[PDB]
């Protein structure tokens, strides 16, 4: 790796400095981490050129620069957030001022290597109109430059490059992740027989669309052709027509065959300024005029001569300087009114600032005071004072996001913010496919539930919803007691790779904690999903998946007893009304029958954006777009210690004679007994809810380890272990002996403590999610 | 900040 | 026409759908009674209702037994019938001042700062007793 | 007021402030650089097919009522057994 | 002009079809005749033929030998 680096240098002459600079580069963790910000859609992306996750700023400006690097062969690596670089520019009076910044991307090519910045267009428009001399254009090659970062990038041996978004091609970036799951796999071998059929096929008929070729009976499926696709054995341009659409893809057996089959004005803005009352009018203007273009005037005409005569007179000078004469009988009544402003300027000026700096404030006064006040003002400086009903006019003139923000908030305007309405093929907003973009939600289920054995309220369940944007279909539901935290998505994630098979492309996941943490980035990093974060405060980025929260409200949770649906007004609530003395459903059961909504009711019935159900849309996505039984994940004894999670370091030591040291609990197994992984650093695993058991990695395998109190802690869940650690050290809090935490303490605590209620209450809640668990398990 | 992870280029793959 | 023109088994049938799956405590929303009624109409042999009947017998059936049989009485307290005086009792709200007074608590809705450590003390509390004869606050 | 056009979901026109003034879809930017001919055809294609899944609230209305049938049947079981 | 539509007949099945004459000849007939009722009844389809020096007429109700061609 060193040595072809060395001789990369030695062949571009790269500087002693600069190649300090790529060294450094080559060799350092990103200088900060993403952002959520407040309009940009953040997150991470698994990178096979590279081999590691590469974090993104904007999914639609940076991410596309990303895809094609990552696609692109004359790159070679592309680091992300480079160290700083103190760019030195003269500003607009003079001072030349030194401005640190971070580089989106650092590429490194075969014959060049230096930084890329990824911006949009009105960004740069801004940019270069507020600072002349730090960005302009060329219109030579088209291109957006820097001063400063190409003057640096020349200083250095390398280069600098501005790469906006007028210049990507979204059909190129659309089928890069159609194919990218067939891009991701090492082994791709078409059976000979199968292929050979399809080069025939295609080799006797040349523009033969993809639509047209999938419906032949070949004995073939789409996997097949999209992986001969792949191989570049059959030729479909990957920049004019996307993959998705298979009615618009011709195909071709090679590039030079397809390259070679390849081979008056105003009167009608009169028109446009008309109404249909206006319309209707000229019509009947028309009507009556129509007998005395004909020689046949009607013997009883109640309209007067002279508005006839003007009408036809209209008619005739329309049809000799216009073209067609109706377009002469139009009234446009639009314009008639008084428009002028009958409030004096003064009293116009003071009530404007009287609605800015007393109304729009962080107050929400009502009308009535503020309209009390500027009358007051306007007796002070003797002026004209509005009426009260002008103020609630002019009020209500001001409505929308900005007066919502700048009076209840940034949460309360969002719903009036905006709607993004796309002009052109973007990538879909809800994917191309089946199993693309699927996004995970959270939820409080407005139901109470009772203890299974002893009959006792245990609260609202918490519902975790993992939902693909493309059929709706519900791809993994899961109900437990405890807050969003990873157990959570390590469960919904077993089911979706479960019942299903695989996993999503790119998932969607708010700004939550169970998102931001070490181990779910850890994972979606080892099973190559792009994680999409969307920005804080904002829904509609998952909506597609939040609605489905509601859907489950109205059609399976508010039908049953104990829901907290009456409770939202909690000012109207009585004891005879509280659905903890209502309730009584289980948390297994009340799984079990979601479970069967979501997978075959709501799974079989129709959608509105899709006029199929989502099963079926499921399958004719899967039948267009290949079964991708390479990326098919098993569910088996690796994927389950692959998906348990780990500590903060990854390996523990091996103590002899004690075992591995985690959660405050000692592991032990038979072949830690050899001496070769004694006293060494083995990476751990433990299980959430089986504490007795964990694993460890020996001899390239995973190998489970029992704990030296299997029989008094085995079953357990690490919450309750938590628990009982925190409830030990505050015991030992009021004693001023300083007794250490360790294992036995809290073994003795487990086989001793019964009747504390909060641990009573945990023991209850991984009671009841032990259902939950054989539920899906198929018990 | 407070209970963001460190910006860590983690590796892909399943081994 | 003042004549119903549903059969007669439809309308009892949906009588009994609203007041015992509609009228309960749980707050079902229109469409899936509206379902189960017409899945029990197909059992039954009898000619089954539209979204629009059961919408429109339901907002006839509106008031105290719908808002106590579905949110509870704290909220049919708003759908209660006034008490109208025909014959003129002891005034209601007094023949003279300081003859009925009211006595009300309430939590001002303002957070409240320290005078001398400027930390958050919480809501206040006020409490008014008013002389109902003149809505004076004594 | 509002005018629309049979051969193009991704149009309509809309008076307001006295113009009419062209009004964007979905099925715009999701039809765009397409011809003319097969515009129309996908737009009543478009047509019907928002039409007819208007008409099938019923059977979905009878699969919730199973199902909600089935949810009762097991809420009087588990209220009788407490 | 000929056209196919999944729609009732309407005042929408002539200002479309009056439209794909224009398409293909670019003028009008001056004389349109078309069907009776309360569905063929509008002020634009009239306004297109006022506009263009066109002419309607509605055949009566249960008589279709005007429509015999
Ligand atoms: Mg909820
Ligand atoms: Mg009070
Ligand atoms: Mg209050």
């Amino acid at each position: 790796m060193k040595e072809q680096f060395e001789q990369w240098v030695a062949r571009l002459q790269i500087s002693e400095a600069g190649q300090k600079i790529i060294e450094k580069v080559r060799s350092s963790e990103p200088s900060r981490r993403v952002g959520g910000g407040s309009k940009n859609v953040s997150g991470r992306y698994p990178s096979r050129k590279m081999g590691v996750t590469i974090q993104f700023e904007s999914h639609r400006v940076a991410l596309p620069i990303i895809y094609q690097l990552e696609h692109d062969k004359d790159v070679l690596e592309f680091y992300d957030q480079p160290p700083q670089i103190k760019l030195d520019y003269q500003a607009s009076n003079g001072r030349r001022l030194g401005v640190l910044h971070t580089p989106d991307l650092f590429v490194i090519r075969t014959n060049s290597a230096g930084w890329e910045e990824c911006k949009t267009e009105q960004d740069l428009k801004k940019l270069a109109e507020k600072n002349p001399n730090r960005y302009f254009y060329s219109e030579e090659n088209n291109q957006w430059h820097s001063l400063p970062g190409e003057v640096y990038a020349n200083q250095f041996g390398l280069y600098h490059r501005i790469h906006s978004d007028r210049e990507i091609n979204w059909v190129l970036q659309r089928n890069l992740q159609f194919l990218e799951d067939y891009y991701r796999s090492e082994s791709l071998v078409v059976e000979e027989a199968i292929a050979q059929s399809l080069l025939a096929i295609v080799s006797s008929q040349p523009g033969i669309t993809l639509a047209e070729l999938l419906n032949r009976s070949t004995g073939a499926k789409s996997d097949d052709i999209y992986t001969l696709i792949i191989q570049e054995q059959i030729y479909i341009d990957l920049n004019a027509t996307p993959l998705a659409e298979p009615e618009r893809c011709l195909i071709f057996r090679d590039e030079q065959t397809a390259s070679a089959y390849r081979l008056s004005t105003e009167s009608w803005q009169r028109f446009h300024q008309a109404s249909p009352e206006d319309q209707a009018e000229a019509l009947e203007r028309y009507k009556t005029i129509e007998p005395y273009l004909n020689g046949h005037p009607p013997e009883n005409e109640t309209i007067p001569a002279r508005t006839i005569r003007h009408w036809k007179a209209k008619y005739l000078i329309a049809i000799q300087k216009y073209g067609c004469g109706y377009i002469g009988l139009l009234s446009h009544r639009s314009v008639k009114g008084n428009r002028q402003r009958k409030l004096p300027e003064d009293t116009l000026a003071i009530m404007e600032k009287f609605i800015l700096e007393d109304y729009e404030t962080l107050k929400q006064k009502r009308m009535w005071e503020v309209h009390a006040a500027l009358v007051r003002a306007c007796e002070e400086a003797g002026v004209i004072a509005p009426s009260y009903k002008a103020f609630t006019k002019e009020v209500q003139r001001r409505t929308g996001y900005e007066q919502t923000k700048k009076r209840q908030g940034r949460r309360a305007a969002y719903q009036h913010e905006s709607f993004y309405w796309e002009l052109a093929i973007t990538t879909p907003r809800h994917g191309d496919r089946p199993f693309e973009i699927g996004h995970i939600a959270h939820t409080e289920l407005d139901v109470e539930l009772v203890c299974s054995d002893t009959g006792r309220n245990l609260g609202r369940p918490w519902a975790t919803f993992l939902v693909d944007a493309y059929s709706r279909r519900l791809l993994a539901v899961y109900l437990t007691f405890d807050s969003p935290s990873y157990r959570s998505c390590l469960m919904v994630l077993r089911i979706c790779v479960k019942r299903h098979g695989r996993l999503p492309q790119i998932v969607v996941v708010d700004n939550g904690a169970e998102f931001h943490s070490v181990y779910f980035e850890t994972l979606l990093a080892t099973f190559e999903c792009t994680k999409k974060q969307r920005p804080p405060a904002k829904a509609r980025f998952g909506s597609v998946c939040e609605r489905l929260f509601g859907t489950s409200n109205t059609q399976f949770v508010h039908n049953l007893l104990g829901n907290t649906q009456i409770t939202r007004n909690v000012r109207q609530v009585t004891k005879s009304v509280n659905p903890k003395n209502l309730a009584v459903w289980t948390l297994g059961l009340l799984y079990e029958y979601l479970c069967a909504w979501a997978y075959e009711v709501y799974d079989t019935d129709e959608h509105p954006a899709l006029f199929q159900s989502p099963r079926d849309a499921f399958a004719a996505g899967m039948a267009i777009g290949g079964s991708r039984v390479h990326r098919m994940i098993p569910y088996d004894e690796n994927f389950q210690i692959l998906t348990l999670p780990t500590t903060s370091e990854g390996k523990a030591k091996v103590q002899v004679g004690r075992g591995i040291k985690i959660n405050y609990i000692y592991y032990w197994s038979n072949s830690f007994r050899d001496p070769q992984i004694e006293n060494t650093s083995v990476q751990i695993r433990y299980d959430p809810f089986n504490i007795g058991i964990a694993y460890a990695f020996v001899r390239g395998q995973w190998v489970q380890c029992i704990s030296q109190y299997y029989a008094e802690l085995q079953g357990r869940s690490e919450k309750e272990l938590k628990l009982a650690s925190i409830e030990l050290r505050k015991h030992y809090s009021n004693h001023t002996q300083q007794s250490k935490v360790s294992a036995k303490n809290l073994a003795e605590f487990l086989a001793s403590v019964e009747a504390q209620e909060a641990l009573l209450e945990q023991r209850s809640y991984d009671a009841e999610v032990k259902e939950v668990f054989r539920v899906i398990e198929g018990g | 900040k407070v209970g963001k992870r460190k910006p860590k280029r983690d590796p892909i793959g399943v081994q």
